[PDB]
DNA sequence: ATCAATATCCACCTGCAGATTCTACCAAAAGTGTATTTGGAAACTGCTCCATCAAAAGGCATGTTCAGCTGAATTCAGCTGAACATGCCTTTTGATGGAGCAGTTTCCAAATACACTTTTGGTAGAATCTGCAGGTGGATATTGAT
DNA sequence: ATCAATATCCACCTGCAGATTCTACCAAAAGTGTATTTGGAAACTGCTCCATCAAAAGGCATGTTCAGCTGAATTCAGCTGAACATGCCTTTTGATGGAGCAGTTTCCAAATACACTTTTGGTAGAATCTGCAGGTGGATATTGAT
């Protein structure tokens, strides 16, 4: 009977509502706003874990580590733009050598 | 005591990849991520309601915030999911 | 046996672009941070994760700066980065 | 103290940035750049420390400092 | 229809520092944007500060920290001076 | 009836700033000193810019500050330039600056 | 009103030359003019898109200066002088 | 003579001229048409306050002038005096405007 | 070109240590039912200010010619920076005690919100004041051909 | 080492569009009284963080050698600047019709408030089990000698 399940979500509608009330964002908060916001957060999280799960089996580990999240963010054009000024700790960089640096 | 999103990030991970787990550090990275996007959308929602002299943040402000912040396809799917969740929530 | 100049350099680029470990030794970096902090507030303590956060940010910043420096060197028809390359990159970034 | 950041370590950072050949003046230039970086971030983090009436610079202080500076970092409580 | 702005206060400060000097209305519009911009940056940074410290009130202490965080060097020292001076003078009835 | 500005020794309006802090959803409560402090800093930075732009207007033999003078004042001052480093002044133009390498040999 | 087509070509070569002069440029290769038109068009799309989003959210049919100002601010291109 | 200035003298004359002044450098009507064409593809039947068009032109001209400054530094860095498309792309790339 | 010799990835083990995951308990937060208020949508309308046109005039875009001098290509050698061996000192790792200090209570005295009431500073508009734009001179550099 | 050509600077001049002052109403500050919250001030915990310790590996400092990158020098085809004729189309100034902001009123779907019940999520140990540190031995690549 929780709001999450009533909206068909894993992310906590109730907690998102409290964080919106207490974050000094506006006098009042509609009922659908935490639902809509919870759904966007769950979708972006599903999108990243989708690709980073892939990066992890493409490497023969059960377990997503920060390097996998970095590879998933940076090889996807739209997630890379969204996280353009963000540093993933222990993510390293994408392998990339300028053509002119290569031999022969 | 000390809230984070770990439990819900784990639930979404099993949905998309039942076989796969996640390390402590990588969980901390997803927590940063959720908190970042939350504050981006909520702050943008906040300014939208203020620019329009409204005291309520409704799902319509959240949607315009999402349109302004996410780049293109991310925006279309995010707007679909939110619209769906509000519908399903309202219905039952 | 003796590898020719640049062959080991390319090998190091592939080694280090493949990995994610911090590339500055811990104790010099921690000593440098405490010194800098001393010029703003005295008898300061640090959480260890505070220092790790600073080292993670400092290395990601310098690696990113070396990418833009490298592009500025390539642009001038060189393969060697020089101070003027760093200086151009920092000018275009608005850090100067 | 800043020469604690050694030439081999600066080379390793440049390597990860894809650099192949490094001029000799680079290492001192890199130390000065790193010093401005650390000054700007640590000044701000310590301002968050002093405002909370604390003697201990926390991970969160650094996280907030880095966000202020346009250098958002994931993995340390924010 | 009644639109507030900072114009009369900018004009007073102009007369203080340059009694002989005036200002085109386009320049006044740039000054109005300036005041409102710095207002939001300080207030916003002070809003974060109070929130990180689980405090429900924005006090002169939050304003001062925000000022230190936002203004470069000498500009901060002097703003803090004026700000501290106005507050102590205000509380002394 | 004493205005809070006159109590604080200020030209900028403490009462308006207070209302602006309340209506802006910055925090649930606003201390009595916050609008005083903020209105003083806003007044100070305004005086700082008007001083330098007045001077530019006099170097240009003009009695009236125009946006151009605001730009010269900001971009010629290292600290104002940093503070307004991501700001555009409509009708401000740029600073006269020709890279040496381009001057005739 | 007549239908608007190809108006990026109204950004003329001499107007681009003038802009480059104010930016200090002494000499301009022939291909710079169409690069500039491409860059300017990307710039205006990003800002106008955001500006129109603010308009539509306010339920207006008129793009206001404020819409453009809030859009400029979001893009990190804050503009002084049009705050009305 | 007939008199004829040498290549570069008038260009430097124009740098000095346009760095003294603050007037918009793109013609107004053509720019307003550009704005309406782009807006028309996003939402049809839009109207514009006239200061909304001027705000866009002021912002667009400050952006391009600024971009041309950085472009010039990239050209001079390559030992050239002539800006080329590769310079704009380097500047835009280091600014983080393009991947 | 290819063959021979040297050196480095990197795919593939195993046996743990350690880091995840798995369980159970329980305060703090989410949910609920019930009552009550209110922001803001809907309708209605005044009246900006936007779209559009008209016309005349000349500021400026265009297209062309012509060649100055810039960028692009090429050669080359001085010398800078890569590779590598070697000897050493700074960092890493460990532990162990103690103390500096977060972080937490329970707290009233001070401080802040809020409804009414009254006072007045601030704004819109019409009335007045006046820089300086935009002309018209020559005075002074500044450039480029001899 | 001098002069024609040309642009740039510098004064003075004025009336008119744009700024400054005037004015009278009124929205929103200030005053008062009172109900509610807060956050600094007291005495505590129990940690993380600092401080020596101290031995030891491996990462760095150093000196040698020379490959090959950088930049200096040189050459020249042809791109781009300067100048000019030509005439299109921007600019300026009003006109006017009406779209659609923006201002008021009404009143309800939706928000807050509150007392109480249920369930969730944090936590911290017990019970897994993943992947790191090493080995190795073949894959692949580089470098010298032809
Ligand atoms: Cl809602
Ligand atoms: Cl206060
Ligand atoms: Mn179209
Ligand atoms: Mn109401
Ligand atoms: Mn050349
Ligand atoms: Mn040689
Ligand atoms: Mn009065
Ligand atoms: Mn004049
Ligand atoms: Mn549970
Ligand atoms: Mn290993």
């Amino acid at each position: 009977k929780t709001r999450s399940s009533r909206a068909g979500l894993q992310f906590p509608v109730g907690r998102v509502h409290r964080l919106l009330r207490k974050g000094n964002y506006s006098e009042r908060v509609g009922a659908g706003a935490p639902v809509y916001l919870a759904a966007v957060l769950e979708y972006l999280t599903a999108e990243i874990l989708e690709l980073a799960g892939n990066a992890a089996r493409d490497n023969k580990k059960t377990r997503i580590i920060p390097r996998h999240l970095q590879l998933a963010i940076r090889n996807d054009e739209e997630l890379n733009k969204l996280l353009g000024r963000v540093t993933i700790a222990q993510g390293g960089v994408l392998p990339n050598i300028q053509a002119v640096l290569l031999p022969k | 005591r000390k809230e984070s999103y770990s439990i819900y990030v784990y639930k979404v991970l099993k949905q998309v990849h039942p076989d796969t787990g996640i390390s402590s550090k990588a969980m901390g990275i997803m927590n940063s991520f959720v908190n970042d996007i939350f504050e981006r959308i909520a702050g943008e929602a906040s300014r939208l309601a203020h620019y329009n002299k409204r005291s309520t943040i409704t799902s319509r402000e959240i949607q315009t915030a999402v349109r302004l912040l996410l780049p293109g396809e991310l925006a279309k799917h995010a707007v679909s999911e939110g619209t769906k969740a509000v519908t399903k929530y309202t219905s039952a | 046996h003796r590898y020719r100049p640049g062959t080991v350099a390319l090998r190091e680029i592939r080694r280090y672009q493949k990995s994610t470990e911090l590339l500055i030794r811990k104790l010099p970096f921690q000593r440098l941070v405490r010194e800098i902090a001393q010029d703003f507030k005295t008898d300061l303590r640090f959480q260890s994760s505070a220092v790790m956060a600073l080292q993670e940010a400092s290395e990601a910043y310098l690696v990113g700066l070396f990418e833009d420096t490298n592009l500025c060197a390539i642009h001038a028809k060189r393969v060697t980065i020089m101070p003027k390359d760093i200086q151009l990159a920092r000018r275009i970034r608005g850090e100067r | 103290n800043i020469q604690g950041i050694t030439k081999p370590a600066i080379r390793r950072l440049a390597r990860r940035g894809g650099v192949k050949r490094i001029s000799g003046l680079i290492y001192e230039e890199t130390r000065g750049v790193l010093k401005v970086f650390l000054e700007n971030v640590i000044r701000d983090a310590v301002t968050y420390t002093e405002h909370a009436k604390r003697k201990t610079v926390t991970a969160m202080d650094v996280v907030y400092a880095l966000k202020r500076q346009g250098r958002t970092l994931y993995g340390f409580g924010g």
